[PDB]
């Protein structure tokens, strides 16, 4: 890993406070875009 | 091709400054944080009289708890402590390798669960708590490791100016340190190894058990011997101030310098609950209770 | 004797002895020590004056 | 106010450039005398025929520790932390103050410490024959010359050690005033790095009451007109000394520290002199509300011959 | 044991140092020469007259020091006199040892007196040794120090803002060109200066420092260290010494 | 400490070894409860 | 090629330093642990 | 295992396990494994934490004889067990971390090791502190 | 010059503490019925 | 199994608090997933 | 137990004019615990 490689702060949001739960929801959310992504052929 | 008469300069500024920013800080923070300390417990109210029976109310301890839980439901509940997150794809392939770098260091490294406890308890009574980052070089099979030294830091062991508001515009910084005789060997007097020497009150009286200036059974000759250090960031021109106020960090013990070079970002944050603009101190509960 | 802890009578002491032996002498040497030397076989040599 | 101000003068140079040893018992002991003479001609004849030889082994030197209490009873917001730490400081400042005095250690045992059979029989069942340990300081150590009861005398200088002849403790002569201003010497230290050189002490370090340091300062100057300061267009009147070197080469730093006695001067050495502890600052009560401290702590001195001292009076 | 280690080792190392100051004072002393041995027949007759035949005791044997007069005026019997001026070398003319008089100074002040450093330096440049080298003890540094101390004020140091202090002098350069350095030796009389040449003029051994022993009597720990160094100058009329001004 | 050191739970265990022997000799020892 | 006068050197250090952890651990801890204990079961209000 | 806190003595300028510079645990071990390491031919090395302990109830007491022989090689006797940072070498050597097993006036084990296998449990923790609080001086 | 160094018994060694051994109600008074 | 071949705490997350019933909650959301990658013949 | 010193060997010393000479030179000592330990009985027709 090159530390020349990474961007910096300014293209890099950050976030805190991440329930435990969130995994699943994210989860969720993926087989929900799953079927979406199934729906449409092009 | 530095000058011992620009160090001697340099080392009576800094001396100056050091004993303008304790005369400062000492009446302007410490000296609420320990009767904030005793009154945690309780032990400030006096027994005015025996017949008195003055059963104290422990209230500062309970609101100190009832937001110390919230908080680390808030931050310390899930398994993972932050996940960075990006604006592109073409930068997105190392947010999770960020995420999980800073997660193992915080983590699996170290024990951020403790580190975040204690810069909260003691925060809200100190009126401030400081966390630290440094680059352990530790060496002994000569293996040599380049770790993340993060650490909690009280407030006892700080000293800044008064002109200054927050960690960028702040002029002079200094942070008394307790390390073994090995690493200032690694730097200088390799000949001479028995350089011995309200910070010290503070701490012992947020609590009634420890006493930092005694002797746990250290030997003074033992290299591994603990010995007070004086860490600074200044903002000066030490040379000719025609040129820019350039930042520096140097690390000396009593009477002798043995680390100086620039860096442009103090390692240090703060936590202010209840911040006070105009000011590096917010406030406290102990004011408000 | 866990009753009263006393130091005068104290039997079997342990003297605490420095195992280090300070033999500063002056010996420096500083050029005899370093002109050569001409080994010889007898004890009744010259240098034809 | 919320605060309060303190002047708290707490130099205390030496206790940090002597370092710290510790030790498990009340009275520790080294030995180290000299080495062998030189004793001249060592010529022979073929033929040993020697005496069991003039080994003649170091001899063995020992020290007490003392006891400092320094009591603290309650009857600023809480001020016990306050007057704790204003007794902590007062405690060093003592110390800083005794090791550096003329005090010679007295107690009942002086070269047989041991004494395991008698060990002062009468001691137990009453307890109450309680002595006080008094340790051994400075100037004691440093090869002196007598003491005058318990304080070292300032009037006489040391003997000298076989190995070679050096007095390491000389009665400072003044000879250029008619014994009017109590000084130093223009070459009265000079004499003593010439002593310290021939013992061979390698010291480089020099303490002195602020009652004395005008006379370095003014040494720099003189009347004859030999040594005269300049000022090439320099708005600076650096008024000091720091630094010495004798014409042997011996360089020597000064420093100034105000808990000496003003009636003498110290030659002092890093590594030469370690500060031995049994019993560290405690924070505690008496037994079964008062608080208190106890700070068990002696002095030792790797060899006499090494430190130099050097009293400063009129010859009488 | 508790701070020795052990009784030979220890012992040993205590004699070598010995012996090594031991050889370091008798090189730089007066060690006056003494020897039984007046051969008559030398130059490639190599014999030892009928005396000495049998006997083997052989006590007196010294060398070095004036009696290997070195160029010296004259001692008195066993001991070297230290108030005697040397001869003149009849090549030029010079002599290399002498004994300047205290009457410049108080009667008690025992040294020098700046002038007869300079007076040895020109000896020396008639006699052609090309000498460059001190050997002094201590006492008498101080007045290469003070030299432009104890004047009227034509000489005088300088302190320019500067907070250290010197007196010291490692080295002077003659009027003549010729350069000299100071190294001092504590193995001296405390009342000469020596000015000796570079290692040109060395030293030899015959019997290096080695160690021998006996098996036993009935019980001991016998050794032995029996070195056999002896010296050697050149041309002694080419260095010199310098005694101090004590009076006669 | 110079000799040995820690001499407190020496002594309490001997104090407590002799109180031991003392109560076994006094019980098994003839005395009214004279009060 | 351990030293017994390096031993015995250690010995005395950790003694100190078991007598100096030992008379801070007491006062420390200790003396509140015992009442706290006799509390437990109300045993300390004679 | 389990392990009391009336077992136990550490340093006052410590905070954690991290930073600790020494930290002793009394331990009661038999003669088998103290004869495993030192004095074969020897096996009668006989000898506030008995006091806590035996207040914690009103029913044990540590100091006593629950039948054990002396002799008995099973016999539980006291080591004192402590892991310290020192230079015990040279001081210009690293401060190596050292554990050391010893008996009364006698050592039997020492090595290195870079990690306490202690750990401690520290509810209502106190910042700077190696001791948290206790609901007994909350209540 | 002369070293011997067979003489450091530099010992200065402790004690070893070689000594030898030779090793519920709630009221105050108690009764029993017979 | 090899000391040597095993990871580094850098590597492995820990988590406590498990509770009993956690075991079918794992089952539930296998049947799902399977549900899902029935449904999607890529 | 006993207190030897360094052991019991057999070395030879300094010969002589056609001699051999050969020393042991054995160094012990008794060590007895809690002197009043042991049980001594002399024997006697009287007193």
């Amino acid at each position: 890993v090159n530390p020349k490689q990474l961007p910096a702060r300014h293209n890099l949001q950050v976030v805190v406070a991440i329930s435990p739960n969130e995994k699943a929801e994210r989860a969720q959310k993926l087989i929900s875009l799953k079927q979406l992504i199934a729906a449409d052929a092009q | 091709k530095y000058s011992e008469e620009v160090l001697d300069e340099l080392r009576v500024d800094l001396q100056r400054r050091f004993n303008y920013a304790q005369g400062y800080v000492d009446m302007a923070v410490k000296g609420y944080a320990r009767e904030a300390w005793e009154y945690f417990y309780g032990n400030l109210p006096a027994p005015v009289t025996a017949g008195s029976s003055s059963w104290v109310d422990r209230t500062v301890w309970e609101s100190v708890n009832g937001t110390l839980q919230d908080i680390i439901n808030v931050f310390c509940s899930g398994d993972e402590a932050v996940t960075f997150v990006a604006d592109n794809q073409q930068d997105s392939d190392a947010a999770d390798v960020a995420t999980k770098l800073v997660n193992q260091i915080l983590l699996r490294d170290n024990p951020g669960y403790n580190i975040i406890s204690s810069a909260a308890q003691e925060c809200l009574v100190t009126r401030n708590s400081f966390i630290k980052y440094y680059w352990d070089e530790q060496t002994s099979y000569e293996q040599t490791v380049k770790r993340v030294k993060v650490e909690y830091v009280p407030s006892e062991q700080i000293f800044v100016d008064e002109h200054a508001t927050s960690f960028a515009d702040a002029q002079y910084f200094c942070h008394r340190v307790r390390r073994s005789k090995e690493d200032l060997v690694a730097m200088g007097f390799p000949k001479d190894e028995i350089e011995a020497f309200q910070s010290t009150v503070a701490w012992s009286r947020t609590d009634w058990r420890q006493d930092i200036d005694a002797d746990i059974g250290t030997d003074t000759e033992d290299i591994a011997s603990m010995v007070w250090v004086y860490e600074h960031y200044i903002r000066t021109g030490v040379l000719d101030k025609n040129k820019e106020s350039k930042l520096y960090q140097v690390i000396q013990a009593g009477e002798h310098i043995l680390h100086t070079e620039e860096v442009t970002h103090i390692p240090f944050v703060t936590f202010c609950p209840y911040p006070i603009p105009g000011s590096f101190y917010g406030q406290s509960v102990y004011d408000i209770t | 004797n866990p009753t009263l802890f006393v130091s005068y009578d104290q039997n079997g002491k342990k003297l605490s002895f420095a195992n280090w032996i300070s033999v500063l002498s002056p010996q420096d040497t500083p050029f005899v020590s370093m002109t050569g030397k001409e080994s010889i076989n007898q004890t009744i040599f010259s240098w034809q004056t | 106010a919320n605060w309060i101000s303190v002047l708290s003068p707490q130099d205390t140079p030496f206790v940090s450039m002597t370092g710290k040893e510790s030790i498990n018992q009340t009275i520790f002991s080294w030995q180290t005398d000299a080495l062998a003479s030189v004793d001249g001609n060592n010529a022979h004849v073929e033929g040993s025929r020697a005496e069991d030889g003039e080994m003649k082994p170091t001899v063995i030197k020992s020290n007490v520790t003392q006891i400092l209490r320094k009591v603290v009873r309650v009857s600023r917001g809480r001020e016990l932390m306050y007057q704790l730490e204003k007794k902590g400081k007062e405690i060093k400042r003592d110390l800083e103050k005794i090791l550096l005095s003329g005090q010679a250690r007295t107690d009942v045992l002086a070269d047989q410490y041991l004494t395991n059979s008698a060990a002062d029989p009468a001691v137990a069942g009453l307890n109450d024959t309680h002595a006080a340990r008094k340790t051994g300081a400075f100037q004691f150590l440093c090869a002196h010359g007598g003491l005058a009861g318990g304080v070292v005398d300032k009037t006489k200088n040391g003997p000298a050690d076989p190995d070679t002849g050096a007095v390491t403790v000389k009665v400072a002569q003044n000879a250029s005033n008619p014994t009017t201003n109590i000084g130093f010497d223009e070459a009265d230290i000079f004499d003593m790095t010439l002593q310290l050189y021939t013992a061979g002490s390698e010291a480089d370090i020099i303490m002195i009451n602020p009652a004395h340091a005008k006379i370095f300062a003014g040494l720099q100057e003189n009347t004859q007109g030999s040594r005269k300061r300049i000022f090439e267009n320099t708005k600076q009147f650096i008024y000091e000394v720091n630094s010495i070197t004798d014409p042997l080469g011996q360089s020597y730093k000064i420093i100034v520290n105000r808990w000496m006695p003003t009636d003498a001067v110290y030659f002092f050495r890093s590594a030469d002199w370690t500060q031995m502890v049994l019993r560290a600052p405690k924070r505690t009560e008496l037994a079964k509300e008062k608080w208190m401290i106890e700070m068990e702590v002696g002095l030792r001195h790797r060899n006499p011959y090494a430190s130099g001292v050097l009293f400063t009076a009129a010859g009488k | 044991n508790y701070g020795r280690g052990r009784e030979l080792m220890y012992q040993l190392e205590k004699k070598g140092k010995e012996i090594k100051r031991d050889l370091e004072k008798i090189l730089l002393s007066g060690q006056a020469r003494t020897d039984v041995l007046a051969d008559q027949y030398l130059t490639n007759s190599a014999a030892d007259p009928a005396v000495a035949g049998l006997n083997d005791t052989h006590a007196a044997r010294k060398t070095g020091a004036f009696q290997f007069l070195c160029a010296h005026g004259g001692l008195a019997g066993g001991v070297v006199d230290k108030t005697k001026n040397g001869p003149a070398d009849p090549d030029t003319g010079a002599v290399t040892v002498k004994v300047a008089q205290n009457a410049s100074n108080p009667t008690t002040n025992i040294g020098f007196d700046e002038a007869d450093i300079f007076d040895m330096t020109l000896q020396l440049y008639t006699a052609g040794s090309e000498a460059d080298i001190i050997m002094i003890n201590p006492a008498h540094a101080k007045i290469f120090a003070g030299l432009q101390e104890n004047t009227q004020g034509s000489r005088k140091r300088i302190f320019e803002n500067t907070k250290q202090f010197i007196y010291e002098v490692n080295s002077i350069t003659d009027p003549l060109g010729q350069s000299y350095k100071i190294i001092v030796n504590r193995w001296m009389p405390t009342d000469a200066v020596y000015f000796f040449r570079s290692a040109d003029w060395t030293q030899m051994v015959l019997r290096a420092p080695k160690r021998t022993e006996l098996a036993k009597d009935g019980s001991y720990e016998k050794w032995m260290i029996e070195m056999e160094v002896g010296l050697r100058h050149r041309n002694p009329y080419a260095s010199g010494v310098l005694f101090t001004a004590a009076g006669k």
